[PDB]
């Protein structure tokens, strides 16, 4: 039922005073659907998404001159922030910057994001009353007083609470089929003896949408953490979704421990249990 | 739909 | 400036069937900076024919790509996932492990 809007922007000076990089990418939920990487040699906003492609010139004509706007103040940025930090242009640094809208079940606005990272740690974030920032450091209180006296807050305001949630609404529509959807994932469990005396039960989540996913391990009911290993949800590449937990158990025991799936494709939470 | 204002640092 | 190791899993696709045409991933994330050198072997070899996602970050602001090419696999043929970072002293080798 809730879903979100969400723009990645990196923008990476390399060793030296050479061009920088510039990659911003769009989602919805957990799709991709715009890409410009100047890394690429992108002239336009690209769809990534069949239903954006529908989309008319005068969006991507819109969209281009908003991207290559947004490249423009990446390129300040590198310089403003070498000037804060007193750094040298001979290193390479990293900007981050993350907006986008949540809207609820009801598909009203529930929350807006606009914040900032610089050199891999927070740098500036817009709070959720949309009003004030959160300064990481001294030098994002300059960037604060800066955008505290232009009020940045209050245009931001504007388009996180209207146009970010009235446009999320739009795609949600138009590319119904593919984000309106849920895929269970398909699991199932495997048995690798690692000694005589041990066994790895390893719990399998293949094919799912969306990305978020819970593997927990139980032990004659009881929650277990010792000797359990859970690797990061993974893309398949065909817009799905991977993860697996394990769990190594005395030989004979197998039986005692029972893996948990909870996703939001599947009717009710699942329980697997090794089977001779 | 992308921010249609320049903020900057 | 904080820098972050990648975490890499090299998987395929779908379950992998000898003779039977698939996709060979190489998934590195939670790293930064962003600039990462990620190949993909056969037999030791790096495949030249090798697509990617678009750089994308999470909460933490950490970085993942999908390295991934079209791939048959067979019984002899071994596949590994080749990956360098400012963050490791020498590149590290990941072997796809079919049968986990």
């Amino acid at each position: 039922g809730s879903h979100s809007m969400r723009y990645f922007f990196t923008s990476v000076s390399r060793p030296g005073r050479g061009e920088p990089r510039f990659i911003a990418v769009g989602y919805v939920d957990d799709t991709q659907f715009v890409r410009f990487d100047s890394d690429a040699a992108s002239q336009r906003m690209e769809p990534r998404a069949p239903w954006i492609e529908q989309e008319g010139p005068e969006y991507w004509d819109g969209e281009t001159r908003k991207v290559k706007a947004h490249s423009q103040t990446h390129r300040v940025d590198l310089g403003t922030l070498r000037g804060y930090y007193n750094q040298s242009e001979a290193g390479s640094h990293t900007v981050q910057r993350m907006y986008g809208c949540d809207v609820g079940s009801d598909w009203r606005f529930l929350r807006g994001y606009h914040q900032y990272a610089y050199d891999g740690k927070d740098y500036i974030a817009l709070k959720e009353d949309l009003r004030s920032w959160t300064a990481a450091d001294m030098a994002a209180q300059t960037t604060k007083h800066k955008w505290e006296a232009a009020h940045v807050a209050e245009q931001l305001r504007a388009y996180l609470e209207g146009t970010c949630v009235e446009w999320l609404r739009r795609y949600l529509e138009n590319g119904k089929e593919t984000l309106q959807r849920t895929d269970a994932p398909k699991t199932h469990m495997t048995h690798h003896a690692v000694s005589d005396h041990e066994a790895t039960l390893r719990c399998w989540a293949l094919s799912f949408y969306p990305a978020e996913i819970t593997l927990t391990w139980q032990r004659d009911g009881e929650d277990q953490t010792q000797d359990t290993e859970l690797v990061e949800t993974r893309p398949a590449g065909d817009g799905t979704f991977q993860k697996w937990a394990a769990v190594v158990v005395p030989s004979g025991q197998e039986q005692r421990y029972t893996c948990h799936v909870q996703h939001e494709g599947l009717p009710k939470p699942l329980t697997l249990r090794w089977e001779p | 739909l992308l921010l249609g204002i320049g903020i900057l640092v | 400036m904080i820098q972050r190791t990648p975490k890499i899993q090299v998987y395929s696709r779908h379950p992998a069937e000898n003779g039977k045409s698939n996709f060979l991933n190489c998934y590195v994330s939670g790293f930064h900076p962003s600039d990462i050198e990620v190949d993909l072997l056969k037999n030791g070899e790096r495949i030249e024919k090798v697509e990617h996602s678009d750089l994308s970050f999470s909460k933490d602001w950490s970085f993942y790509l999908l390295y991934y090419t079209e791939f048959t696999p067979t019984e002899k043929d071994e596949y590994a996932c080749r990956v360098n970072h400012v963050t490791l002293s020498q590149p590290k080798i990941v072997k796809w492990d079919r049968d986990m």
